[PDB]
Order: C-alpha cells, then sequence, then structure tokens
C-alpha cells in the first residue's frame, strides 16, 4: 500500500538523520556539530519524530515486522528518557541545596557530557539555570508516561521526581539566563525574569496533577501531588507580561 | 525378546483381525464380517481407525520401522477422507437442518459402503444422531494435533464451519441415544441424553482456536466459537447429570461419555457418585449390562415387532446381556488414574472370559445369552446358572470394535506408550496443575471466586454530562472517544452473518441470532477499526418495564453476577453503561444517584468493580481480530360505539385527547377495516406505533400494554426459559385461566407457540398476552436466581397464578375497590408476585392460604412414594373423583421412580376443580400414607372412597361444631377449610378418625 | 489467615533485610550492611 511505502520512507530518513548518533550504552545524543556536548533541551526535542513515527507504526502494526518496529522505536525512546533521568539523578546534592534559598551557583548544570556522565565545566564558567529545559522535560515525560511507557521502575525516582516539582515550582519570582544563555539583552549577563520560562513550567506543573507513573497497575502512592495556587501565580504573570 | 517381537505379533493380530475387512473403494469398516452385509455404521470405523493410529504412533519410535507406521497412517487418513467425502455428498441436508431442526432434516447416518449411498429409508432407523459428529470432529482435530495431514483445500474449512454451527443446537433437539433405541419403552420417542451433550461440549471445547492446516497457516485455518453455546451446555450437562434421561435412571452408556473419550466432568465427588452407583448396579459376573430392564437381543424376543408391546418389559427383566468390552474401558480409566490394582483385578477376571481362534488369537464376543432352559431358573437365584457365548465368539465372525478396544488396552497396559502421546491436546489433567487452563478453570483456582470486572462510564449529550458533573458524577461524552467507536449490537449480528459463506454448495452462514453479554463483552476490530458494544439491556425496548429504574438496577446487578460467575477467558471482561437524560424525568433521579454512588466506591452487592477511562482500558487489552470481511376512565366502551360508522369514529378519534379512547377507537377500526387504512395521520399501523410510544413515553401501563398486544410484538427470550423449565422437570402450560389450556412437553419452535398463544389470546382476551409475558420472564429471573422458591410445583399456570395474586390484592384492598391489574407498574407486580410465591405463614385466613397453595399446585415432598407405596400395598387400587387407576398396569410398566407414573398421578388428580378440595385430598393421602406405614398389621379390604371419606369427616368436624359452639348444619365445607390442620381440633385429627373407622370395618 | 498475611509478612522481612540498603545510582547491593564499604 502507499501507506507502507511512505512510512518506511519516513523511517529511513528518521534512521539517516538523528538514530544515526544515537549514543548506545549512556543514549545521549551529541549536541550537534564537533562540540562533544550533550544539551538537555536538544536531546528532549530531538525524539519527537521518532515516537509520532513509533505510534503510526503501533496502531497499523499487525504484523510481526511492525511490531517489532514499535517494540524498537519505544525501546530507544525509553532509553533516552533513562539516560536524561540519570545525569541529574546523580546530583540531589545541589537540588537539595537549590531547595532552600535561590542562587545560581546550587543550579543544575545545564550541559552534560558523554560516556560516564560527568561534568565538563565548573560554576563560573556557563549559565547554568534553565528551568524551561526541566519544565518541558517533565511535560514530555508526563505525556509519555500517560501514551502508556513504563520510564520510572524504582520508587526513589517518585520522590527525587516530587523533590523536582518543588525544585521548578518557584519559577514565577525567580529570573533565570534564559532560552539563549545570554542574559538580558546585553551582555554581561544579569539574571532577569522572562516569560517563556514561567509559560513552560505552568503546563509542567498541571500536567502532573494527578498522573501516576507505574500506569493501570498503581498503588497507593504512586501519584505526584502538586497544589494550585502556584499556577495561577504562573498564569497571572504570564497575562501581565 | 526386544520390541521387535511383540510389535509383529501386534502386527500380525491387526492385518488378521482389523485391516483384513478394509475396503479400498471407500476405506470404511463394515457393522458384518460375514455374509456380504452392505450395512456400515460410523461408530466402529472411527473406533478401528483410532486405534491403528495408536498402534502406527506406538511403532513410531524405531529409525527401522521399514514402513509399517507409513500404512498404518494412510489407512487411517484414508478412512478419513472417505467419512468425510460421504458427509459432504449430502449438502441439501445441512442447510435445512441449519434452520429447522427436525428428524426428516437429519444428516443420515447409515449408508452402503460400496459406493457410499443411502441404502434404507428413514423412517425404520431414524438417521437422528449427534454423538458420532462430535466424535468425528473430536478424533480429527486430535489427529490434526498429533502431525497428520488430513485437509486439502478452503471448501473443507467452510464445511468445518458449517458443521460446528449446525451441532451448536444440540441442547435443545432430543436425539435416538447411542443404543439407537432411546427411551427404555422403545416406541417410537426421542428422549435427551446426557452423553451426547457432553461430547459436544467436549467437541466445541476442543476445537475452539485452533490451526487446521497444522504447521502452516496465518488467517485461513481458525474456527470461530460462540461462548453462549458452550454456557448453555455446561449448564444442561450439570442439571442432567445425575440422571441420564428422565425413563433412564441409570445407563453403561454414561462411561465412554465420562472417561477417555471424552473426559468432561471436572467435578470429582459427582464422578466418584456417578461411578459407584454404575457399578453397584449394572455389575455382573460376565460384564456390563446395558442398562436395568433391558430386553436387547435376548432369548424371549422374536424378530417380528421392531416396538415393544406395553408389560413385555416387565417380562423381559433378568435375562439381559453381557458385554465385556466395558471391562476395558473400565481398564482404560484405572491405568489413566494410575490404580494398577483396578488393572489386575479387570485383567483377572477378563482373562477367562476371553476366547480363541484356531492359531490363539484373542476374541471377544458381542453379547452374552442364557438358553431356554434357563429361563425361570435364574429369575429365583441371578447369575447361578452359566450363560452361552455368541454367534461372534468361535469362527467366522467378529466384533472389530471389540478387538480395537482390546489392543488399545493392552497397548495402554503393557507400557509401550505414554498417556501425553495418546492424548496430546491434555484433555485430562492432574488435580495440581488446574490453575491457568483456558475455558475450564480460572487463574485463581478451583475453589475461588474473586474476579475483578472492569466499567466503562460514557455519556450520551452535553447537557447531561455537564449536569452529572455540577454533582461530582464524572462521564465522557461519545465526541471525545474519537480513536475508538461504540456501535449497537446488530453490527456485529451482521458481521457474523457475513461469515461462512461460499457459492459452489450454497451458503447462508451464521444464522441471525442476537449475542450474549459475554460475546458483547469483548472488543472487537474491523477493517483495523476498533469496536465497542453495549448490553441489549440498554437500547431502547417498546416494552412497559425499560422504563422503570428498579427494573434496570436489578436487570445490571443480575448481569453483573453473569458475568462474574461464568467468565474464565484470559483478561478481565469489559462492561459499558450509558445514562439517557429522559432517564431522571424529574422525581426518579435519586435511584440512580445512589447506583451510581455505588458503583464509584468499588463494590455492588459484593462485587469489586473497576472504573477507568476507555481509552486507558483498551490500551494494552487484547483485542479480537475479525480478517474474514477483507478476503470476502376512559369515555368510549367497545358495545356502544361498535356500530357507529366510519366517518363518526374517524371524527371521534381526530376530537378526542384521551389516550384510552384513542387505542380503543384505533382497534376498532384495525378490526373492522383493516391494518392497510388511511387515516388523518397516515397509516393505522403508523398511528398505532405513534401512539404506542407516546404511551410508552407518558408511561401509561393500561396504554402500553393495549398498544403492545395491537403490535404483535414477543420477547426474544421465551424459549430459553421454556428449555430450562423443561430440563428442570417442571411443567408449564399456556393459557387463560377457566378456558382451554395448551400443555408443552417437548421444546418446540418459537413460531408454533407463537401462533398458539396468539389463536388463545384472539379467542379470549386483549391484554393478556403482555401479562404473560411478564409473568413467565419474572418467573424465568426467580427461578434462576432462586431456584429453591419452586420447591415442590411441577405444572406452572400462568392463569392460575394471576387469578390467585389478583385475588391476593382484592383481599389487601378490604374496603377499598380492587385496583386493577392492568395499571400496575413492574415494580409492584413483581414485588406482589414475590409475596404471594413466599412460602407463607400464619395471621392469614387457613382459607386463603390453601387456595393459593392448590392454585399454584404444589405438592409436599415425598408425595410421590407415598402414593406408589400406599398403591403396592393397596391391592385394588384407588378411585379419585370418577377416574381409575388399575394396580396391574401401573405396577407391570413402571417403577419407583419413574416420571409416568408422576405425569399419571398427576392427571389423576387433576380433575378436582377446587384446589382447596385438592390440597385437602393431598393431606388425607399423606395422612393414610403415614398411619399404613406405621403399622403393617392393618390392611385395607376393598378400595377407599375419598369422596366417602372426606364427607363423613365433614360430617364429624360438623357435630363437633354443633356440641361445642351450637351450630347448626350448614351447607358447604368452607369452615373445615378455615380450621387449621393442627391444633387442639384440627383436620388431621378427623382424618385420622377416618381412617382408624375405615380399617376397623 | 489467609494468603495476604503471610505475604505482608515476607514483605515486610523482604524491606527491613534485603531492599533496606540498594544503591539507587546502580541497583548493586553492597557486601557490608555497615561501615559505608
Amino acid at each position: 500500500s502507499n501507506s507502507g511505502v511512505r512510512l518506511d520512507g519516513y523511517a529511513r530518513l528518521v534512521q539517516q538523520t538523528i538514530l544515526c548518533h544515537q549514543n548506545p550504552v549512556t543514549g545521549l545524543l551529541p549536541a550537534s556539530y564537533d562540540q562533544k556536548d550533550a544539551w538537555v533541551r536538544d536531546n528532549v526535542y530531538s525524539i519527537l519524530a521518532v515516537w509520532g513515527l513509533g505510534l503510526a507504526y503501533r496502531k497499523n502494526a499487525d504484523r510481526d515486522e511492525d511490531k517489532a518496529k514499535a517494540y524498537e522505536l519505544e525501546q530507544s525512546v525509553v532509553k533516552l528518557m533513562r539516560g536524561l533521568l540519570h545525569c541529574m539523578i546523580r546530583q540531589v546534592d545541589k537540588v537539595e541545596s537549590f531547595k532552600y534559598s535561590q542562587s545560581t551557583k546550587d543550579s543544575l548544570h545545564a550541559k552534560y557530557n558523554t560516556k560516564t556522565c560527568a561534568t565538563v565545566v565548573g560554576d563560573d564558567q556557563w549559565g547554568h539555570l534553565q528551568l524551561d529545559a526541566t519544565s518541558v522535560y517533565l511535560l514530555f515525560l508526563a505525556q509519555m508516561t500517560a501514551s502508556g511507557l513504563h520510564i520510572i521502575h524504582s520508587l526513589d525516582e517518585v520522590n527525587f521526581i516530587q523533590n523536582l516539582v518543588f525544585y521548578i515550582e518557584a519559577a514565577y519570582k525567580t529570573a533565570d539566563f534564559g532560552i539563549w544563555e545570554r542574559g538580558d539583552k546585553t551582555n554581561q549577563g544579569i539574571s532577569e525574569l522572562n516569560a517563556s520560562s514561567v509559560g513552560m513550567a505552568k503546563a509542567a506543573l498541571e500536567a502532573l496533577d494527578e498522573l501516576d507513573l507505574f500506569g493501570v497497575k498503581g498503588g497507593p502512592q504512586s501519584v505526584i501531588h502538586v497544589l494550585a495556587d502556584e499556577v495561577q501565580h504562573c498564569q497571572s504573570i504570564l497575562n501581565s507580561l | 525378546e526386544t520390541l521387535w517381537d511383540k510389535l509383529d505379533h501386534y502386527y500380525r493380530i491387526v492385518k488378521s483381525t482389523l485391516l483384513l475387512y478394509q475396503s479400498p473403494t471407500t476405506g470404511l469398516f463394515p457393522t458384518k464380517t460375514c455374509g456380504g452385509d452392505q450395512k456400515a455404521k460410523i461408530q466402529d470405523s472411527l473406533y478401528c481407525a483410532a486405534g491403528a493410529w495408536a498402534l502406527a504412533l506406538a511403532y513410531r519410535r524405531i529409525d527401522d520401522d521399514k514402513g509399517r507406521t507409513h500404512e498404518l497412517e494412510h489407512s487411517a487418513i484414508k478412512c478419513m477422507r472417505g467419512i468425510l467425502y460421504c458427509y459432504m455428498r449430502q449438502a441439501d441436508k445441512v442447510q435445512q437442518f441449519k434452520q429447522d431442526p427436525r428428524p426428516t432434516t437429519c444428516l443420515h447416518s447409515v449408508f452402503n459402503v460400496h459406493t457410499g449411498d443411502e441404502l434404507l429409508s428413514y423412517e425404520e432407523y431414524g438417521h437422528l444422531q449427534i454423538n458420532a459428529v462430535s466424535l468425528y470432529l473430536l478424533y480429527l482435530v486430535e489427529m490434526i494435533s498429533s502431525g497428520l495431514q488430513i485437509i486439502y483445500n478452503t471448501d473443507e474449512v467452510s464445511f468445518i464451519q458449517n458443521l460446528v454451527f449446525c451441532v451448536e443446537r444440540v441442547y435443545r433437539v432430543p436425539d435416538f441415544g447411542v443404543w439407537e433405541r432411546g427411551s427404555k419403552y422403545n416406541n417410537g420417542s426421542t428422549e435427551l441424553h446426557s452423553s451426547s451433550v457432553g461430547l459436544a461440549k467436549a467437541a466445541l471445547e476442543a476445537i475452539n482456536g485452533f490451526n487446521l492446516f497444522g504447521n502452516q497457516g496465518c488467517s485461513w485455518s481458525v474456527i470461530f466459537v460462540d461462548l453462549d453455546a458452550h454456557n448453555r451446555n455446561r449448564q444442561t450437562l450439570c442439571s442432567l447429570l445425575p440422571r441420564e434421561s428422565r425413563s433412564h435412571n441409570t445407563d453403561a452408556a454414561l462411561l465412554p461419555c465420562i472417561s477417555y473419550p471424552a473426559f468432561a466432568l471436572d467435578d470429582e465427588v459427582l464422578f466418584s457418585q456417578t461411578l459407584d452407583k454404575v457399578v453397584r448396579k449394572l455389575k455382573g459376573k460376565y460384564g456390563f449390562k446395558r442398562f436395568l430392564r433391558d430386553g436387547y437381543r435376548t432369548s424371549l424376543e422374536d424378530p417380528n415387532r421392531c416396538y415393544y408391546k406395553p408389560a413385555e418389559i416387565k417380562l423381559f427383566d433378568g435375562i439381559e446381556c453381557e458385554f465385556p468390552i466395558f471391562f476395558l474401558y473400565m481398564m482404560i480409566d484405572g491405568v489413566f488414574r494410575g490404580n494398577p490394582k483396578q488393572v489386575q483385578e479387570y485383567q483377572d477376571l477378563l482373562t477367562p472370559v476371553l476366547h480363541h481362534t484356531t492359531e490363539g488369537y484373542p476374541v471377544v464376543p458381542k453379547y452374552y445369552y442364557v438358553p431356554a432352559d434357563f429361563v425361570e431358573y435364574e429369575k429365583n437365584n441371578p447369575g447361578s446358572q452359566k450363560r452361552f457365548p455368541s454367534n461372534c465368539g468361535r469362527d467366522g465372525k467378529l466384533f472389530l470394535w471389540g478387538q480395537a478396544l482390546y489392543i488399545i488396552a493392552k497397548l495402554l497396559a503393557d507400557e509401550l506408550i505414554s498417556p501425553k502421546d495418546i492424548d496430546p491436546v491434555q484433555r485430562y489433567v492432574p488435580l495440581k496443575d488446574q490453575r491457568n487452563v483456558s475455558m475450564r478453570f480460572s487463574n485463581q483456582g478451583p475453589l475461588e471466586n474473586d474476579l475483578v470486572v472492569h466499567v466503562a462510564l460514557i455519556a450520551e449529550s452535553q447537557r447531561l454530562q455537564v449536569f452529572l458533573n455540577t454533582y461530582g458524577i464524572q462521564t465522557q461524552t461519545p465526541q471525545q472517544v474519537e480513536p475508538i467507536q461504540i456501535w449497537p449490537q446488530q453490527e456485529l449480528v451482521k458481521a457474523y452473518l457475513q461469515l461462512g459463506i461460499n457459492e459452489k454448495l450454497g451458503l447462508s452462514g451464521r444464522p441471525d441470532r442476537p449475542i450474549g453479554c459475554l460475546g458483547t463483552s469483548k472488543i472487537y476490530r474491523i477493517l483495523g477499526k476498533t469496536v465497542v458494544c453495549y448490553p441489549i439491556i440498554f437500547d431502547l425496548s417498546d416494552f412497559y418495564m425499560s422504563q422503570d429504574v428498579f427494573l434496570l438496577i436489578d436487570d445490571i446487578k443480575n448481569a453483573l453476577q453473569f458475568i462474574k460467575q461464568y467468565w474464565k477467558m484470559h483478561g478481565r471482561p469489559l462492561f459499558l453503561v450509558l445514562i439517557r437524560e429522559d432517564n431522571i424525568r424529574g422525581s426518579r433521579f435519586n435511584p440512580i444517584l445512589d447506583m451510581l454512588a455505588a458503583l464509584k466506591k468499588g463494590i455492588i452487592g459484593g462485587v469489586k468493580v473497576h472504573v477507568d477511562r476507555l481509552q486507558t482500558l483498551i490500551s494494552g487489552a487484547v483485542v479480537e481480530q475479525l480478517d474474514f470481511l477483507r478476503i470476502s376512565q376512559p369515555d368510549v366502551n367497545i358495545s356502544e360505539w361498535k356500530d357507529k360508522p366510519t366517518h363518526e369514529i374517524l371524527q371521534k378519534l381526530n376530537d378526542c385527547s384521551c389516550l384510552a379512547s384513542q387505542a380503543i377507537l384505533l382497534g376498532i377500526l384495525l378490526k373492522r377495516e383493516g391494518p392497510n387504512f388511511i387515516t388523518k395521520e397516515g397509516t393505522v399501523s403508523d398511528h398505532i406505533e405513534r401512539v404506542y410510544r407516546r404511551a410508552g413515553s407518558q408511561k401509561l401501563w393500561l396504554a402500553v400494554r393495549y398498544g403492545a398486544a395491537f403490535t404483535q410484538k414477543f420477547s426474544s427470550s421465551i424459549a430459553p426459559h421454556i428449555t430450562t423449565f423443561l430440563v428442570h422437570g417442571k411443567q408449564v402450560t399456556l393459557g387463560a385461566f377457566g378456558h382451554e389450556e395448551e400443555v408443552i412437553s417437548n421444546p418446540l419452535s418459537p413460531r408454533v407457540i407463537q401462533n398458539i398463544i396468539y389463536y388463545k389470546c384472539n379467542t379470549h382476551d386483549e391484554r393478556e398476552a403482555v401479562i404473560q409475558q411478564e409473568l413467565v420472564i419474572h418467573i424465568g429471573w426467580i427461578i434462576s436466581n432462586n431456584p429453591e422458591l419452586f420447591s415442590g410445583m411441577l405444572k406452572i399456570r400462568i392463569g392460575w397464578i394471576i387469578h390467585a395474586m389478583e385475588y391476593e390484592l382484592q383481599i389487601r384492598g378490604g374496603d377499598k375497590p380492587a385496583l386493577d391489574l392492568y395499571q400496575l407498574s413492574p415494580s409492584e407486580v413483581k414485588q406482589l408476585l414475590l409475596d404471594i410465591l413466599q412460602p407463607q405463614q400464619n395471621g392469614r385466613c387457613w382459607l386463603n392460604r390453601r387456595q393459593i397453595d392448590g392454585s399454584l399446585n404444589r405438592t409436599p415432598t415425598g408425595f410421590y412414594d407415598r402414593v406408589w407405596q400406599i398403591l403396592e400395598r393397596t391391592p385394588n387400587g384407588i378411585i379419585v373423583a370418577g377416574k381409575h387407576l388399575p394396580q396391574q398396569p401401573t405396577l407391570s410398566d413402571m417403577t419407583m421412580y419413574e416420571m409416568n407414573f408422576s405425569l399419571l398421578v398427576e392427571d389423576t388428580l387433576g380433575n378436582i376443580d377446587q384446589p382447596q378440595y385438592r390440597q385437602i385430598v393431598v393431606e388425607l393421602l399423606m395422612v393414610v400414607s403415614i398411619v399404613l406405614e406405621r403399622n403393617p398389621e392393618l390392611e385395607f379390604q376393598d378400595k377407599v372412597d375419598l369422596d366417602r371419606l372426606v364427607k363423613e369427616a365433614f360430617n364429624e368436624f360438623q357435630k363437633d361444631q354443633s356440641r361445642l359452639k351450637e351450630i347448626e348444619k350448614q351447607d358447604d365445607m368452607t369452615s373445615f377449610y378455615n380450621t387449621p390442620p393442627l391444633g387442639k381440633r384440627g383436620t388431621c385429627s378427623y382424618l385420622t378418625k377416618a381412617v382408624m373407622n375405615l380399617l376397623l370395618e
């Protein structure tokens, strides 16, 4: 059929474009060019194509080959997802420090490394403050786990996600470098609030209201609890600016 | 000695006995081995083929077999091809039987073996037999699963589908039986047999979900089955398991249905009691008799009367023949059950009775007979005399079935094979393995029932869903589930009808029949689109009881219990519920709130229920696939307005607003002019349906009942109720009180019963059709959920029940005029039916209690054995209300527990006009039976006149009142009715005085 | 006593004995339960 030809062509294009640098074991794709780095935002955004392609395969599979193709696409997605999760869960001290007071020194690194998931730069050589990346990450995590992929295995990850929720819940009164990692309009960057981060975080907090991470086979303690006043404050701030 | 010697001995035995008489033209063994008989059976050849396949499987274990297994396998394949070709020769009969099951349209079972054509007419054999087809299907699927190749093209798959559709309806049509005689009287009647239905259940269970081409197959080698038919089959088995037939307390034919060939009874304890009873009652010195009092090919018989004369069967007892073949079956059962002691004892028993040929080959004769010298001496002491071998025991005559079973028994005994090899489809499983089997046991264990069912909440309209959300109720509009689709039940019906069509032969496919809740509980995929359907209880129905919330609540609770108790397929079932906006209708909006709150709580009457979003449930669940389609008060009275002209009735209809007057005017127009007449609004039928729907919306019960009577529409569930009533053992008569009544003793087609009931309705009344429908459905539901409530009643008469309940309502009304029954809602009618059907207590007048009991035709427990034992000790007889019951024919024709004596005694007792008189009679009979059994010294001198006894008892009672209360002689004995049977001076005392006064003289 | 009590006892035993010392960063149990080996 024509649909088979088009799906084969799209799979070939995706394979030749993005999957060739998937970097297994770690699961982190390089952030383009010969930079040897992995920006969280790009890694999160580079999976939507494979995700939609796999969902297109799943409903029309009805055959062993297409079932296997959908399986391998979903497994690649969950590999990349766990690869993102590991780098942050390795750094609980910084999020614990950030939970009290607000400062750039106690913030998560924005550029994680290749194999062994180490640090490449210190705290005084880059702008390590991007709420948008974490918020949009959690939004796609909620969407994927609502779709029906298992991403969360251990219960300690639930506690870490709950802590990260408090990590990002104060975005309506916290100044950040920005999406462009350039501070304000001119250089010599000074932290300043922007509407993009707050708007990104509002939907991220909204998505995890009751969505459990264990699917239909969860338990009494499987749902992330979120408040409501922060969402209204973010909406008011967005409407004002 | 190596295996070669014994295997060569078995080969020479088979060649000299079994394969010697095979017919190369067809491959079917004949019934007689001498005289050139042209008659062939199906069971014998199938058994021989199964034995040959077993021997081939046994010999397969040698890599230097020299092609011996080759010959046996091709012999089995040739037999299968011949039998399939003969079955598929007759095509018109299959199509006829698929629509109208009758002995005329039954598939022929006997045919000439030389050319595969019929040789005898169906008026001398019956030809109706289903156990053969079921056993053939089971053996064929067994051989396919073994690894053999049996089918070639796709047309045979369609033929198998049509055969499965044909045999799905075995649980209603009676069969002639395995022995072809049927009833013990052998008069030409058909009765239900448990063995046939058990074999059918086993075959339908085995055939489900199996690839027919064997190793290779994608989408054109599967078989589709219906779970509803399987459930009805298992219910019929469990109901009829203790007794093989109504006329047979026990039979020897039960063993194959409950042993190796079937392996169907998974209840252990009832298996143990059944085997104990059959062994105790059918054991013989030379083998197992067919059944008690069996005149089958014995000395006294003559070859001039096909049907036995009455009272001859009594003379035929004691000279029953012995069949030693069943020792082999018991040997097989023992060897699978791992009980070697039975193996040794039965082999020792069969050792001396076995015969030898000239070369010493083992011989098993068919039957054993007693010579004419010991016709009477054997009667005095059973088994002292020595019987004589039949003709098939010396030379020139054999019994191929016998040697086939003997050789398979020896093959299982000498350990040359294993039980798994001969049963590749694990028909028999041990008690420790029944944990995760399909269609038999649940994953939670046999003695456990804790199933959790899923429910999905879907609304209809945005207004209804927002209104429910205002109260906290969560429901989803149908427009938000776009990837999913919701379709009614007729879509699946037409889809199933599309399947099973073939052009060369001509096939109609699956008949258009309603699908049960179990079938609709699954999820289907057609053209790659998911389709989910809701139960039939939710769709719009013309009838009136669907507008009562209590009816819907009770019905959905019953459906939940049904899905809980009869679900065994892997995966949780899916249930769909839809709420309609017109249901709330103001004040009746509270009970639905309570029901939905209980549903959200989690438990509904002890049943756990889970609720969540539909897309979440459908995801990660197995979906069934259908790929076949791609390949393919009133102011108008009757009397006053009867003679009015047409224009006057038309204008009165036009200018009137009352519903009853409108309906009666429409009825007059219909009866006088006709349904094709044209009125102000279009056609007469259009106005009838329109006013009927308006009344249904407005809930005028009399108006809706009258309109439904006009529409001549009937419920599609009367047949299951009448079949279950028949299989229980009760009786149901359709008619009106005080008028003619029709009795139904066997299942009938819906057309005949519909015609009879509609003719009776046209004769007598107008709304009794819908009333009888409501009472019969309520009776079915109360007997299905509470069978113990109907203990003591055998003949269920709707007219007597409706009269009794009307009388009870009139009593309750008292000074207030009795409320009309036609205007009653379903809630109060079911409540009052349950009240009148209650066991009843004191406080109320005993005359009313006796009236109610007599109207129900209730009988005391153990009454039938009591009257039989009275008759045994009554030399002359009993006359009741002019009816005579001579002792000689009833004692010489029937027995203790035979049901024919029950029907005859009930027919004798049914002539009593006053049912209270009838219960007085039955109480007197109980009293006389008790007082007679407590003392054997006193015996009757002549026939007893119960009317004499009751009249003198009335006289004594009248004298008692005259002396005590000074009451003059009053006509009628309603005063005697008012007196309770027990107390200071009860009716029992007067009846006992009657007994002694009669005995002393 | 149903299976629930026994299975809950096994669950509490496992939680207090086996899964208590699991390392979430790798999922590998250590060779010593004390001293921070």
